[PDB]
RNA sequence: UUUGAUACCAUGAUAAGGAUUAUAAAUUGAAAGUGUUAAUAUCAUAAUCAAAAUUUAUUAUUUAUAUUAAAUAUGUAUGUGUAGAUA
């Protein structure tokens, strides 16, 4: 039926009594409380798939709310909704990375520590060994490419590179 | 991918032709975008609702040299007609501009006004054999 | 798993042309949305073919008598305020509540398409001589 | 050193202070911001600023805090325990003497001991021992 | 840079240490975007006190402050890329390509378990498994069972 | 009896004969400032009229003081008066405040039968008052604190109503949905719908004696749970 | 004072694909290899953090009582369940 909701005020009974509402303020005060003013009173709807013993799939919670249209978008969900800090998307940005042992220690210091000195990843250390093998037979498929050029364009005073043949 | 349209033509698997869940394709091509609407008008690819205000890319928020396009999800206002000022937005080959002002645009955001996928076909982006297949579709006369 | 090959160069004078055919096709668009406008609210406007399948009851039944009786004396304005349209009229017929369960139970209702025929309709071929230029989503005549 | 201005933050950047990802030398520069420990930006922006003087004195007078500190003793004098504990909350700087005093003397009539004890335990060996006096 | 004395056999495994500074500025902003959302989008009041003209103007000066803030990360996490931190090979969440746990594409999936080095179980490959509660419903029902012991178990205060 | 910090009631600072400065009126900010014992920036918060206008207080009238400043009094704190329920004895009420039955009549002018009354005015020396106001309330005067700024520029720029939807919204039902808005609409009310007897009295047949369904005097919630 | 995994030649490795070890206390999925992985380098920064451009063998879509509300989400093909060929 569409009513208007009412309310009897204590005062006004034939016994004074403590009315449900009024407790529900008492609650709401208590445990802050967003009152949902524009909550319809028609759409009690239980999720049934969950909360009945009668299907398989019974938490005896009420899993999801039964409401289409509910979105992500609304201040109603961002209100009651859990923040990403600390949860496992932060374990996924600490402890997910390329060589996981630089999640423990600067590689540096182990290897200064460890090893007297710093050491090059596996893969560079592959392609130096090459170079220096294959140094040894051919010259000159080569080419010179650095990171600062200008090392190279003006050498020192000194510097006379041994001729090769 | 057969044919690099982009980077990502080297990257990128195919994987012939298979599903991805509800509504996560991993790349948004909206060939929808444009697509008429007389009831919905108002309720279609917009604003769920008519109090949200204007997105983030209707305003200058920072010192700007100047922009190049504007985003397509700006929704043109109308000072975009009235103005009289460029109003670009990256679509392909290149860009597209609103040139012919109208407030029959207006409210609306330019993903909406501009067709993703034209009728209008280049013979000269397709190889022999992709017009050949373009031609047994009954899309390019020969 | 080959080797992408390179896809030729754009065009020349594509870009114009790019720009020229999405430039008309939005003002021709802006054309195709005030029609469709129209339609629209001309289709809201206009009377439509009664929504009830008479094949069932409480509709077949004779039309001086029963639920038509109900209709002639006390649902009558209403019913033709609103034109027919089969959802106003259902739910007229929801809060008139002499009827009052029965409306979605044991009445049956035309379907979508054939209810949204205009009055006067006489052959069921109508539903397709609509006009295909205009794109109100069959809420057209 | 790296050194953040709060007033002149741009999007240019010229300090270079930010953690870019793509630069030349980034990448062990993520890995350290990705190793930092659980307060390491509280603690930085905490002990970068606020420390002890050259002279023994405490770091507590501060201009642009002042006025605070004064509301926080004044409202403690008129014996509004939870106002002044709820202005002390927005204190950027340690606090002076005084307030440590004022707010304890508040405790006291309504024999608040508890709250008199966690004032006191605030304001020593964490902030410098200010409370001890 | 430009290829000169790369560490790493794949260059784009650097594409992973940048996705997780992503996650760290979601981490950075997502309160504050979240607040100014709420707040911006309340059409009933605010409260008893923030109310009409106020309330109004409020909204405004917010939705304004965070649409000032450049750089805030606003992307919903279904649209970041995920990427291998071994193979930098990449899949969709949610398909069978990716594999939640390890946080691995399936290429790498299968290459470690195959040769030893994850440590998993085999079981029948057409069933639900060793685990009651996949047994039961499936992946619906085993993912309310966890939203159950992470949440509803608590009655909050 | 003990009193919460900051009564709901606002200190307020007149003009008046104020200092020997004047002996006339009041002026600058950093002398009312000096007599409310506060900074003179949180004085300017509070007062965006009066800072606005000019820094002299030209023409304006008073003063609100800052918050901090504010004393509360028995007076203002704890209602004066009582409400009195259907059924209640002068005994009944003075049990429930705690008076001495004598207090009570004193107040109230010797009155001996409460049925034809309302309120009954409460003595001082009751030992439980009611509160006027709900003590872990926010002041409001706290919550303008924090708005300061945006409070001024109301002033400014003359700001009387920002309309939150178009002029003839309501016309069109589905159009306008805000994001608190929830299905199923509430239909508007009518009046002799509640049952058959209302119904039947007001539409059907007019003469009928029983205008509505006899109504339990206590209430009855109609969605429950 | 250095030069390869790059847009580029630059070895390895896991897929799919039923055809005769049968019933009892018992599984209807196989090794012969399907982009990403370890010694051949000697053209080039091409990588997602949104809102984007169909030619690709390798894909089970909702078919006539009631039909667009939250991340933006598909306007098109009614034609005698009707060729050939296929699962
Ligand atoms: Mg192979
Ligand atoms: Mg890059």
């Amino acid at each position: 039926g569409v009513h208007r909701v009412g309310y009897t005020h204590p005062s006004t009974l034939p016994v004074p009594c403590a009315q449900r509402w009024d407790l529900r303020l008492a609650r709401a005060r208590i445990f802050q409380e967003y009152i949902e003013e524009k909550a319809p009173g028609a759409w009690q709807l239980e999720d049934e798939r969950s909360m009945s013993p009668e299907f398989k799939t019974f938490t005896g919670y009420p899993m999801r709310d039964m409401r289409p249209g509910y979105g992500q978008n609304l201040p109603d969900y961002i209100m009651k909704k859990r923040l990403p800090n600390n949860t496992h998307y932060e374990l996924f940005a600490r402890r997910d990375i390329p060589n996981e042992d630089n999640a423990m220690y600067g590689k540096y210091l182990y290897d200064m520590t460890v090893h007297g000195t710093s050491l090059p990843s596996t893969y560079r250390m592959h392609k130096d060994i090459n170079k220096a093998q294959r140094n040894d037979r051919k010259l000159s498929g080569n080419r010179f490419k650095v990171l600062c050029s200008s090392g190279a364009k003006n050498p020192p005073s000194g510097w006379e590179p041994i001729p090769d043949a | 991918l057969k044919i690099a349209k982009s980077a990502f033509g080297f990257y990128l698997a195919r994987r012939g032709q298979r599903k991805y869940p509800f509504l996560r394709r991993p790349h948004i091509k909206n060939t929808h975008s444009m697509n008429p609407s007389a009831p919905y008008f108002w309720s279609f690819m917009t604003a769920k609702s008519q109090m949200a205000f204007l997105p983030e890319e209707n305003y200058i928020t920072g010192d700007w040299t100047g922009k190049f396009f504007v985003s397509k999800r700006q929704v043109y206002t109308l000072q975009h007609a009235t103005s009289g000022a460029k109003v670009r937005v990256k679509s392909f080959p290149s860009i597209f501009e609103f040139n012919s002002p109208s407030r029959w645009n207006i409210g609306k955001e330019m993903n909406t006004l501009t067709k993703p996928r034209m009728d209008l076909i280049d013979e000269q982006m397709l190889t022999k054999k992709q017009r050949l297949d373009y031609v047994r579709a009954g899309l390019l006369p020969k | 798993w080959a080797k992408p090959k390179k896809r030729p160069k754009v065009g020349q004078g594509f870009h114009e042309k790019a720009q020229k055919w999405r430039e008309e096709y939005l003002l021709d668009r802006h054309r195709a949305l005030a029609d469709s406008l129209r339609a629209y609210v001309e289709f809201s406007t206009s009377k439509r073919v009664e929504p009830w399948d008479a094949r069932f009851k409480p509709f077949d039944r004779i039309e001086k008598d029963g639920v038509y009786v109900l209709m002639r004396y006390m649902m009558e304005e209403k019913l033709q305020l609103c034109n027919y349209h089969h959802r106003p009229v259902k739910r007229l017929f929801c809060n008139i509540g002499l009827m009052g369960p029965q409306i979605t139970t044991k009445a049956r209702w035309k379907p979508y398409r054939f209810a949204t025929n205009p009055a006067g309709t006489s052959k069921a071929e109508r539903m397709y001589q609509r006009d295909k230029t205009v794109y109100t989503h069959g809420h057209n005549d | 050193p790296a050194v953040v201005d709060h007033d002149n933050i741009t999007v240019e950047d010229p300090n270079r202070v930010g953690l870019n990802a793509a630069t030349l030398d980034c990448r062990g520069r993520i890995y350290r911001w990705l190793r930092r420990g659980p307060f390491f930006q509280v603690d930085n922006y905490f002990r970068r600023s606020v420390k002890l003087n050259r002279d023994g004195t405490l770091p507590t007078d501060f201009v642009h805090e002042a006025p605070l500190m004064r509301k926080i003793i004044r409202l403690a004098h008129r014996g509004h325990l939870k106002a002044a504990c709820e202005e002390y909350r927005r204190v950027t700087t340690v606090p002076p003497v005084e307030v440590y005093r004022a707010l304890t003397a508040c405790c006291v009539p309504g024999a608040k001991l508890a709250d008199a004890v966690s004032i006191f335990e605030d304001g020593d060996s964490k902030l410098f021992y200010v409370s001890r006096d | 840079m430009r290829h000169i004395g790369q560490d790493v056999p794949k260059r784009h495994t650097h594409f992973v240490l940048e996705s997780r500074l992503m996650y760290e500025k979601s981490f950075r902003d997502c309160w504050l975007h979240s607040v100014c959302r709420a707040i911006s989008q309340l059409d009933e009041p605010l409260s008893k006190t923030v109310v009409g003209t106020h309330q109004k103007m409020l909204q405004r000066k917010v939705t304004c402050f965070q649409y000032n803030q450049y750089g805030l990360f606003k992307t919903p996490y279904y649209r970041l890329a995920n990427v291998d931190r071994y193979h930098a090979v990449q899949g969709v969440a949610g398909t069978r390509e990716w594999v939640p746990y390890v946080n691995v594409s399936y290429w790498t999936m299968n290459k470690m378990v195959r040769g030893g080095n994850l440590l998993v179980h085999r079981v029948h490959y057409t069933g639900w498994g060793t685990d009651s509660h996949l047994k039961k419903g499936g992946w619906e029902h085993r993912w309310n069972k966890v939203l159950q012991r992470n949440v509803l178990q608590y009655s909050r205060i | 009896r003990r009193l919460t910090s900051f009564g709901a009631t606002p200190l307020v600072l007149p003009l008046k004969t104020t200092s020997a400065k004047d002996g006339e009126r009041i002026r600058t900010w950093e002398e009312a400032a000096a007599i409310l014992d506060c900074t003179v920036e949180e004085l300017q918060q509070c007062n965006g009229h009066a800072a606005l206008t000019y820094q002299k207080k030209e023409s304006e009238t008073e003063l609100v003081a800052p918050l901090s400043c504010w004393t509360s009094t028995s007076e203002s704190e704890f209602s004066p008066v009582e409400r009195v329920h259907a059924n209640d004895t002068l005994v009944a009420i003075a049990r429930r405040l705690q008076c001495s039955e004598e207090a009570l009549r004193a107040v109230n002018d010797g009155i001996t039968d409460v049925s034809g009354l309302d309120f009954v005015r409460v003595p001082p020396e009751a030992r439980r008052p009611r509160r006027l106001v709900e003590p872990q309330l926010r002041p409001q005067a706290a919550t303008d604190a924090l708005l300061a700024r945006t409070i001024a520029e109301e002033e400014t720029f003359k700001l009387k109503s920002i309309p939150h939807l178009p002029q003839n919204a309501e016309r069109f039902p589905h159009e306008y949905h805000t994001p608190t808005s929830r299905f199923p609409p509430t239909p508007s009310e009518t009046p002799a719908t509640q049952d058959w007897m209302a119904y039947t009295a007001k539409y059907l047949d007019k003469q009928f004696t029983i205008s509505a369904e006899p109504a339990p005097v206590y209430n009855v919630n109609k969605l429950w749970p």
